[PDB]
RNA sequence: AUCGAGAGGA
């Protein structure tokens, strides 16, 4: 992989390291092997690097994914919008797609669930469970037609 | 999901669209029809009230005229049939539907509607004609072509729906995109073209051409320019002309290949007041990549003055290709008969190389490669050689054509055209690749009936030898034809894939807002980022900017920050600083080096923690060496005399200045640590950027010049503070989307369906892998 | 469009006289961008160019088979004892000034053909339209005078720029906004109202 | 409103490079060891041969549109061939006792190195560039 | 001859002439030839009512055509425009009328052509209207093909007009131009696979002009005093009379612009 | 359908010349493009007019109605 | 068309012959004894194969390739590989009946990239013509038909057959590549 | 007209994939784009 | 439909000034014509005819759409001598030009016999 | 909630004018200028409702107080005139 | 109205 580590002079050398790779992935027994450095190890797969080291580590390996397949294309997409979607997926303990089972499934919200998929659904569960939405919705306001929390709507202005 | 989230809307209009080089970048081109088609209500006031009667006496039929009056009542009338249509009088309170008018704020919006910059704000101008007219830089964001795309125009219908619609929604705005930290808009087509053969040394203007462009600038300053030749004939060079439409005060380094500053390539370039020392203009300057002109005009003067300079060049370049000319033809396709001869001869050689290979995988002396069935190393390597000899003979097309050839023109000055397009139509166009493999034989063992069974050899595989110039054999045609099928499967599948994971995306991240704590959040209140982007910044205005402490020998790194008053060596030369003859000895201030020193000392091991690589260059708030080269240009030192400013002076000051930002302004000390943290980078690239020794060192800024440079530094890091507000995730779903649109499809997935897994978290994977270290 | 796959749509119309022209009077019937072509790869239109110039001038019919092992030489080769250029570049002077143009531009007999889409039919412009009864919405298409949709994607598009008012007034205003009565005890429009 | 710098200077070699009209220009001080130039020229306004000797002339004058000249009456500054204005990019020293000026002439770049001219040259954006055959 | 221009014709016929302009800077030879095309007044059919059609031709395919055939203009500056005359659709002097009536009597198809075309309103004494034929059967431009028991009944309205309002009113149809033959002015770099001799032919015109000499140095003051054209005209106004028209007609829009000064 | 009247890109009338090019190859087994020059088309926009032309007038005229 | 030996030992040979094309353009030129392709059909000079039947042969694209092959070579013409095949079963009648109509309407689409192709293929049905003489008479829902239809300069031999000669649907303009004014 | 009578429709592993057994008896490159490209063929 | 007529291009309506001269800005003795219901014709001879003054220091040549016909011509001249009259001399120069050439080529055509 | 004030002095909201709100402000004051309001910036030339709010907001003579919201809940309420433009 | 067919852009 030609890595690049400081030279003793101190100026960035590349050296030549020795890198395995696997078809397949067993993290938990191949971490606990001689002669690797458990440090350094990374998976394809994000789900079983969260499962091994926790929440951040599956965060970050999301991160590098969505990284790669950016690189893959050549186009580059600023930092923040790539983290703010691990970290939605992040901040609850376990990952959250982004598909309905996932975020459409979490109970934020209700008419905002309902607007993605499996609307008649959402509401009927909605219905049974008396839940109350908010309004505070971007989405749900859509529906309202009351103006929605926007940037520009957020604040309220008032006479002196 | 439809009705609701999504309605059909009046006030809406949709055109084929065409583009106009005269008409500005914030213009949009609306047709008469349109224009007295669509109309806003506009309230009856003392200043209008002469315009308005005058509008309405014109009448639907002819613009400027008003539909609609609408009486305190409410009741309509209605000026197509009226007997008082004629006769009325304007009644304070009344609203006159007026006609879409020249200079209004409108809406213009592309289909696809994947980024916000495809719904952009522009300046209404009323064309005779019924083709929507934009101009040229406006296409890319909205990913338009006039091969009869269409494109609809709103027209809002409240005060404060215009004002948001120029306050927030206009193109000059949006000129500079968020997502990418760059610039949407850039020069394209035939002027990025004309500009590269303008900026040529070789190219000159005469008198009367010189004139006429400079009339052309719209904004003009009346000063002929003095010729770069004068005696032997006032001759112009191009490059004079092109600084008469660059801004003022803007100052532009770029480097690239050998860069002497005598430049004998003329590449690169040195723009000093808005005018340019060297270099022949090619994309990456006027191109919508960071350090570009577009993204330095735009973060000094403003987006206005940016989208005019768009036009003025525009017009410039324009002109003078216009006088010049340009024609790909069949020529520029056509190369000579030596390099023919030598790129026939290269494919031969390849093809006696495979059929060695060939040779070898049937006598079974084939060395085992390990996870690797001997087949498929005899297919990778028939495969490699194939493609390093069709870009191998590209290359040999690529030199053999000339300086003149209008393809190897538009190439470098990179309007239209690669290198693969110039290898495929001159020498070979390669070999056609089905479902990532080499032709495969739906009859058995054939893949053509043509030919035999069982034949690896790569003209029954699929390669196709001849070039597009040559033309191809009828098997040759039939591969591509299979290659180009799956193209075209891929790209329509693609678009729906990516089309549901836009959305996906979307409605997961509409609710992200930054709040006015500066803390991410969602509709019920979780939050998602503590500090937006962890620095609390917005995406646009960020610039990546080299940290000068990480990478370099330890031994240059010292050279560079370090002086030592009690050494004379390391002591700084007397000329430099006028105590400097007072600062040798002064234990006390080389004390305060010191604690300097040992600040970068930590900042260096602290940044080659953060990256193993040590890359340089990271995206940074403030791009310092574009204030210190204003400052240099504004305060005139001939740097010869000693600088004002103290040792001490310029250390406190560097510290101060890290004292006074805050991302958070409370007096918190969670609050301030997190401020802290987010600053540390920046605080960083600051001290990088300023040290004592590099203060009187890279120039000699006057004290002033020294206070002016902080004042800016913290004044920008301020405007580049995120926005509270700002919907984040939206934008942020959209910023994955638009290249994930662009996005197509060393054995792993990648692209669409490897985002379709990272999306859906889905437990299958259809290549786990692990590297090992 | 070109036989080649080169579409097209007409940015302006030129005189004669503004147009520019060659040494012996020809004017284009039509001007195309030169960057098209180097993306598309569309080396056969410039060959049908050079080809049917060559037919026009020997009056001979040309053949444009494929696979028929016909050289751009010998083409070349015919259009030099005509006395055109073999590249097809003809000599033009810039039609304004008179001026001759710097570059010689290629000039060509290029068969094209008229795409059945024409902008008068393709334009319509709404302000007040008539509306669905049901959805109390714009109709759909020109022929109902139907508003155009501002879709979803578009919506996201104007969460993203910010303006919430602009977003509501299309949303209401634009299109089937309605008053309706609620009683404060249910959350429901039971309550019947007489205004008068 | 008097010259910086003036000298002969004898061509060592003359390079078209890409451009037919534009050649750069490397030449030695005659009589001086210390002053070396290379410098953009046009060949179609004036011919640079190799091993020509050329007066090599830097002034300082003789803002204002560049006029037409009114009349004969008004005087050329230079019985000189050729005439260039330009600004100088970068003053810069090759090493102690040795200063080299980087001058840009519309694009065409010229730098000539001695110790010598520093006290006459300035860091001045305007230059008038006079060769003599 | 005279201070200023001078011209020298090559060739003469009654279809085109070519000549050499001397002593003429390039933008007046520009302005003249754009004169030539667009300026000069023709008289053209700007009306068609048809009473009957038979013919498998629509009536707008036809009135087209109408438009297109050529008619006589010599004497069009004594008939004056439409917009400038006081006639509430059509005066005499104003407009021109022509009437064609053509019946397929016979089995075989018979032709309609400009020779059929007649003049109703009056001449008045001027050259203006005549159908034009330079065919050497004198069968006029084939406006339709006629079966047997086919008719066609129309009547066209002929008014003055200019090119540049339509191409019909064209009095030439190609000006040809060329200057600097021997690219001495160097105003164009010629494109050459090898050599650009070579590639590029010899232009008729270069002979006239002097060969250029390989040692002679370019020269930048040179702005080409000589131009070569020639000049075709379709019949409707001698050719002599459409370069002289040409000249009127530009120092006529000076006039203008001088006059309008004046009234400032 | 009929013969245009004139070459779009210059204007020179070509509507009198079909028939005598038509009666030309036909009566002397003349090449096309010789028939164009003794037409007098020297230039191909005025050429590719009467050479790519087809009459389709013939066939509507065979039409009994 | 059919493949074999005119001699058993002797060089295969394509089972029509000049005589059999000689015959042929007799016939269409009466517009004797009439030939056909039903003829030739019975004669068994040419067969019908289905793709099931096509995998047990072995084709040739052209049947130049089948006579008996033993320097200089134009540098513009298309590499083409020595079949070096000993038997074919049959031979192509030409590759270009591979073709569809709307790809063969396509000029020189060897000489250009697929996709394009595709393009023009669609864009072709697209664009307008004459498609019937009796449409005066029809009365169709949507017609349009071009002023002065202009024949193809540049024609493909399986226009004729197409008719699109006879019936074109496009003009021969004079077109330039060229960047005037920008638009 | 002549194309819209020699067409195919295929209602629905890789069928719309140009194949070899459709060498001579498909058009290679005619085929609708977007949806359904190459489910319906040109014979 | 949205198309302007022809006649448009060749005639002046609404009472347009053939010529709108306007004081220009930011140079002394510069002025802005606008010719109206005017081509590249006029204005190119124009321009030629006014750089060929010695006096005049500026002429310009603009169209800022070719949709409209309208011709701006800017001027800068010599102290004491005015624009207008600048363009005036030039004017007279170009009809003088114009007449000596109709002369000279009528006197060829009647030395042309055929 | 209700009543939840937030001190003039403990007020951490940033006082550079958010883009958005600068934009409503605007929008408002051209808006209620368009019906008939009082301009209380002296004018030269301008008729459009948005030139006069632009004017006035330099002027700060806007009479509207932005209240500044939070997570919580709580308000912060800012002048116009103590909110810096830039 | 519904359904279907086709087409346009990516
Ligand atoms: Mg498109
Ligand atoms: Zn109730
Ligand atoms: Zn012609």
């Amino acid at each position: 992989y030609d890595r690049k580590v400081p030279s003793p002079t101190g100026e960035y050398v590349k050296e030549p390291e020795w890198v395995l790779e696997t078809d397949g992935v067993n993290l938990s027994e191949v971490m606990t092997v001689p002669g690797i450095d458990p440090t350094r190890i990374y998976t394809n797969s994000f789900i079983d690097i969260m499962e091994v080291l926790g929440i951040e580590a599956g965060r970050a390996a999301l991160y590098k994914e969505v990284y790669n397949v950016i690189a893959s294309d050549g186009s580059y997409v600023n930092y923040r919008h790539m983290a703010l979607l691990v970290d939605v997926m992040t901040t609850q303990g376990g990952l959250t797609s982004v598909t309905r089972h996932g975020f459409n499934r979490s109970n934020t919200g209700a008419l905002m669930r309902c607007s993605f998929e499996e609307t008649v659904e959402i509401l009927f569960e909605a219905g049974a469970s008396a839940e109350l939405d908010d309004c505070r919705g971007v989405s749900e306001n859509v529906i309202l037609g009351q103006m929605a929390p926007i940037g520009t709507g957020a604040f309220d202005v008032m006479i002196d | 999901r439809g009705n609701l989230m999504g309605k059909r809307v009046d006030f809406s209009a949709r055109t084929v669209i065409s583009g106009d080089p005269n008409l500005e970048l914030d213009q949009v081109g609306v047709p008469k029809s349109i224009a007295k088609t669509l109309t806003y209500p506009e309230v009856v006031t003392p200043y209008n009230i002469d315009r308005l009667t005058q509008l309405v006496r014109n009448g639907p039929n002819e613009h400027p005229g008003a539909k609609y009056v609408i009486r305190d009542s409410g009741d309509r009338i209605d000026l197509r049939y009226s007997k008082r249509a004629g006769d009325i009088q304007l009644q304070y309170g009344w609203k006159v539907e007026r006609h879409i008018m020249d200079n209004d704020p409108v809406l213009f919006n592309r289909q696809p509607s994947l980024h916000k910059m495809s719904m952009m704000a522009h300046r209404v101008k009323v064309i005779p004609y019924s083709t929507f007219r934009l101009n040229l830089s406006v296409t890319s964001p909205y990913n338009a072509d006039f091969d009869g795309d269409e494109m609809n125009l709103h027209v809002p219908q409240s005060e404060e729906t215009r004002a948001e619609l120029s306050q927030l929604c206009a193109v000059p705005l949006q000129i500079v995109s968020p997502q990418s930290n760059k610039p949407c808009m850039g020069i394209v087509q035939d002027t990025l073209c004309g500009i590269r053969k303008l900026t040529l040394r070789d190219t000159f203007i005469e008198l009367d051409q010189v004139l006429n462009m400079l009339y052309w600038v719209p904004d003009w300053d009346g000063v002929i320019p003095t010729p770069a030749i004068i005696k032997p004939k006032p001759l112009w060079s191009g490059k004079q002309i092109l600084s008469v439409a660059i801004p003022n005060g803007i100052h532009l380094q770029r480097f690239d290949e050998g860069t002497t500053l005598l430049s004998p390539k003329d590449n690169g370039m040195l723009i000093i007041d808005g005018q340019i020392i060297f270099g022949v203009v090619e994309k990456k300057t006027v191109g919508s990549s960071n350090g570009g002109l577009i993204h330095v005009v735009t973060r000094e003067k403003g987006p206005q003055v940016c989208a005019k300079l768009f036009g003025n060049i525009q017009k410039v370049v324009n002109f003078w290709l216009l006088h010049n000319g340009f024609s790909t033809g069949i020529g520029d396709t056509i190369a000579d008969g030596p390099t023919m001869r030598e790129i026939t001869e290269t494919i031969a050689e390849a093809k006696k190389k495979v059929l060695d290979v060939t040779k070898e995988a049937q006598a079974n002396l084939l060395t085992a490669k390990h996870g690797m069935t001997l087949r498929e190393s005899f297919e990778d390597n028939v495969v490699r050689f194939l493609n390093e000899a069709r870009d191998k003979a590209g290359r040999l097309a690529e030199v053999n054509l000339k300086d003149l050839n209008n393809v190897k023109q538009m190439v470098m000055a990179g309007s239209k055209g690669s290198f693969i397009n110039i290898a495929q139509m001159s020498a070979c166009v390669g070999q056609q690749s089905v479902e990532g493999k080499r032709i495969a034989f739906g009859f058995v063992d054939r893949t053509l009936p043509h030919f035999s069974k069982d034949d690896y050899s790569p003209e029954s595989k699929g390669f196709v030898e001849n070039s597009y110039l040559r033309g191809l054999t009828p098997q040759e045609f039939f591969f591509h034809a299979m290659g180009g099928r799956e193209g075209l499967i891929d790209t329509a599948v693609k678009t729906a894939e990516t089309g549901y994971i836009q959305r996906r995306l979307v409605k997961a991240l509409e609710d992200i807002m930054v709040h006015y704590d500066n803390t991410t959040r969602n509709s019920l209140g979780n939050v998602i980022q503590f500090i937006y982007g962890e620095d609390g910044m917005d995406a646009a205005h960020i610039e990546k900017q080299s940290l000068d402490t990480i990478g370099g020998s330890d031994a240059a790194f010292e050279k560079r920050y370090r002086v030592d008053l009690l050494n004379t060596d390391h002591t700084l030369d007397p000329s430099l600083l006028e105590s400097g003859s007072e600062i040798l000895g002064d234990l006390k201030l080389q004390v305060l080096l010191d604690e300097e020193y040992k600040q970068l000392v930590k900042d260096r091991k602290f940044l080659r923690e953060v990256f193993v690589d040590g890359e340089a260059n990271w995206p940074l708030p403030v791009n310092i060496r574009r204030i210190i080269q204003n400052a240099q240009q504004t305060f005139h030192i001939d740097h010869t005399k000693p600088s004002d400013l103290t040792i001490k002076d310029i250390v406190l000051g560097v510290k101060d200045l890290q004292e006074n930002l805050l991302v958070l302004r409370g007096k918190n000390e969670i609050i301030q640590n997190a401020q802290r943290d987010a600053v540390t980078l920046f605080c960083c690239l600051l001290r990088s950027r300023l040290a004592t020794r590099r203060v009187l060192q890279e120039y000699r800024l006057t004290k002033q010049a020294f206070d002016w440079v902080l004042s800016n530094i913290e004044a920008q890091f301020l405007r580049s503070v995120v926005h509270p507000g700002e919907m984040v995730g939206v934008l942020a779903a959209q910023s994955i989307g638009e290249p994930a649109t662009q996005m197509t499809l060393k054995k792993v997935t990648s692209g669409v369906p490897r985002l379709k897994e990272i999306l859906n978290v889905a437990k299958n994977m259809k290549t786990p892998s692990l590297t090992v270290y | 469009a070109s036989r080649h796959g080169q579409k097209g749509t007409i940015g302006i119309t030129y005189r004669r006289e503004d147009m520019p022209f060659t040494a012996e009077g020809i004017v284009p019937d039509l001007i195309i961008n030169p960057h098209a072509i180097p993306s598309r790869m569309t080396v056969a239109h410039l060959i049908e160019c050079l080809l049917s110039k060559v037919a026009a001038l020997s009056g001979n019919e040309g053949d444009a088979s494929p696979f028929t092992d016909i050289t751009v030489e010998g083409i070349s080769k015919l259009l030099r004892e005509h006395g055109y250029q073999s590249r097809g570049f003809e000599v033009m002077y810039n039609g304004h000034t008179g001026k001759k143009l710097m570059a010689q531009i290629f000039f060509g007999p290029t068969y094209y053909q008229r795409l059945r889409h024409m902008v008068d039919d393709k334009i319509h412009a709404r302000a007040r339209g008539p509306m669905q009864v049901l959805t109390r919405q714009p109709v759909e298409g020109r022929s109902r005078d139907g508003g155009l949709r501002f879709g979803e994607m578009e919506r996201d598009c104007m969460i993203a720029h910010g303006a919430a008012s602009f977003l509501k007034e299309r949303l209401m205003e634009a299109s089937d906004a309605f008053r309706v009565h609620i009683c404060g005890i249910c959350g429901l429009m039971t309550v019947i109202a007489k205004l008068n | 409103s008097n010259t910086l710098f003036d000298d002969i200077f004898q061509v060592s070699e003359v390079d078209p490079g890409r451009y037919n009209k534009v050649c750069r220009i490397e030449a030695a001080s005659t009589t001086q060891d210390q002053c070396k130039l290379t410098l953009d020229i046009n060949v179609e306004l004036f011919p640079v041969a190799a091993q020509d000797s050329l007066t090599v002339t830097i002034a300082s004058s003789l803002t204002r549109s560049w006029r037409p000249p009114q009349a004969g009456d008004r005087s050329l500054a230079d019985d000189y061939d050729y005439v260039m204005y330009g600004t100088a990019y970068k003053f810069e020293e090759v090493s102690k006792d040795l200063i080299a000026v980087y001058y840009s002439f519309g694009g065409l770049l010229m730098r000539l190195e001695g110790n010598y001219r520093n006290l006459n040259n300035l860091k001045q954006e305007n230059a008038y560039l006079l060769i003599r055959r | 001859s005279e201070e200023g221009p001078q011209v020298k014709i090559r060739e003469a016929s009654k279809d085109n002439v070519d000549f050499i302009l001397s002593n003429v800077d390039l933008a007046m030879a520009n302005s003249l030839r754009r004169v030539m095309i667009a300026e000069i007044p023709t008289l053209a059919i700007d009306s068609v009512e048809v009473e009957t059609n038979t013919t498998v031709l629509a009536d707008e395919f036809i009135a087209h055509r109408l438009g297109l055939i050529p008619l006589q203009s010599m004497d069009i500056e004594q008939l004056e425009y439409s917009r400038d005359c006081f006639c509430e659709d059509h005066c005499d002097k104003c407009s021109v009328v022509l009437t064609l009536q053509a019946f397929g009597e016979s089995e075989s198809t018979t032709n309609v052509y400009s020779k059929d075309l007649v003049i109703v309103s009056n001449l008045m004494g001027r050259n203006i209207g005549h159908p034009i034929i330079q065919d050497k059967e004198g069968n006029g431009v084939l406006i339709c093909k006629l079966r047997k028991g086919q008719e066609l009944k129309l009547t066209c309205v002929a008014k003055k007009g200019i090119a540049k309002e339509h191409a019909k009113w064209g009095p030439a149809a190609a000006i040809e131009f060329e200057y600097d033959p021997w690219n001495k002015l160097k105003h164009t770099d010629y494109w050459y696979e090898q050599d650009s001799a070579k590639e590029w032919p010899q232009s008729k015109n270069c002979e006239y002009e002097d060969p250029p000499n390989e040692g002679d140095p370019f020269d930048y003051k040179a702005q080409a005093d000589t131009f070569y054209m020639n000049v075709e005209s379709v019949g409707s106004i001698p050719v002599d009379q459409v370069v002289v028209r040409g000249i009127d007609t530009l120092q006529k829009k000076v006039a203008s612009i001088l006059l309008a000064l004046t009234q400032m | 359908m009929i013969v245009p009247v004139r070459c779009f890109s210059c204007g020179k009338v070509v509507g009198d010349k079909w028939e005598s090019y038509l009666n030309l190859l036909q009566e002397d087994e003349l090449d096309e493009g010789t028939a164009l020059s003794r037409l007098g088309l020297k230039r191909y926009c005025c050429r590719r007019m009467i050479l790519t032309h087809v009459d389709l007038i013939e066939k509507f005229l065979r039409y009994n109605p | 068309f059919i493949v074999e030996d005119d001699e058993s030992l002797g060089h295969k040979e394509l089972k029509v012959r000049k005589g059999h094309i000689a015959k042929l353009m007799a016939t269409e030129y009466q517009d004797v004894e009439e030939y056909t392709w039903s003829s030739l059909l019975n004669e068994g000079l040419v067969e019908y194969i289905d793709a099931e039947e096509e995998e047990s042969i072995l084709i040739a694209m052209q049947p130049e390739d089948l006579e008996p092959a033993e320097l200089d070579v134009d540098p513009a013409k298309r590499i083409r590989v020595s079949h070096h095949a000993t038997t074919f079963t049959h031979c192509e009648i030409h590759p270009s009946m591979i073709l569809g109509v709307a790809a063969s309407i396509i000029p020189f689409p060897d000489h250009n990239q697929s996709p394009r192709n595709t393009y023009q293929s669609a864009m072709g049905k697209q664009a307008m013509g004459v498609f019937l003489t009796n449409y005066n008479v029809r009365m169709d829902t949507m017609a349009n038909i071009l002023y002065y239809p202009q024949k193809p300069l540049g024609t493909t031999r399986a226009m004729e057959y197409l008719k699109f000669r006879e019936l074109p649907a496009g003009q021969n303009a004079i077109v330039a590549i060229a960047c005037y004014s920008g638009y | 007209t002549l194309s819209h009578l020699r067409r195919t429709n295929t209602p629905i592993a890789k069928p719309r994939q140009l194949h070899n057994t459709h060498w001579g008896l498909v058009c290679p490159a005619e085929t609708p784009e977007g949806q359904a490209c190459g489910l319906v063929k040109n014979l | 439909m949205n198309a302007p007529d022809r006649f448009e291009l060749f005639l002046l309506g609404e009472g347009e000034s053939k010529l709108k001269i306007d004081p220009d800005t930011k140079a002394p003795n510069a002025v802005v014509i606008t010719f109206e219901k005017e081509d590249h014709t006029l204005g190119n001879l124009i321009r030629a005819e006014l750089l060929n003054d010695r006096k005049v220091l500026f002429a310009a040549y603009k169209v800022e759409h070719p949709f409209f016909a309208r011709f701006k011509l800017r001027i800068q001249t010599t102290e004491g001598y005015d624009p207008k009259d600048a363009l005036k001399n030039a004017c007279n120069s170009i009809i003088n030009k114009l007449g000596a050439l109709k002369t000279n080529f009528e006197t060829e055509w009647n030395l042309q016999t055929l | 909630l209700k009543e939840k004030a937030i001190p003039k002095d403990q007020r951490a909201t940033t006082p550079y004018m958010t883009k958005y709100e600068r934009a409503r402000i605007l929008g408002t004051r051209a808006l209620q200028i368009s019906m008939n309001a009082p301009v209380f910036v002296d004018l030269e030339g301008e008729t459009d409702p948005l030139r006069i709010a632009m004017k006035e907001l330099a002027e700060k003579k806007i009479p509207l107080v932005i209240r500044r919201y939070l997570p919580d809940g709580s308000f912060e309420d800012w002048s116009v005139e103590e909110l810096i433009v830039d």
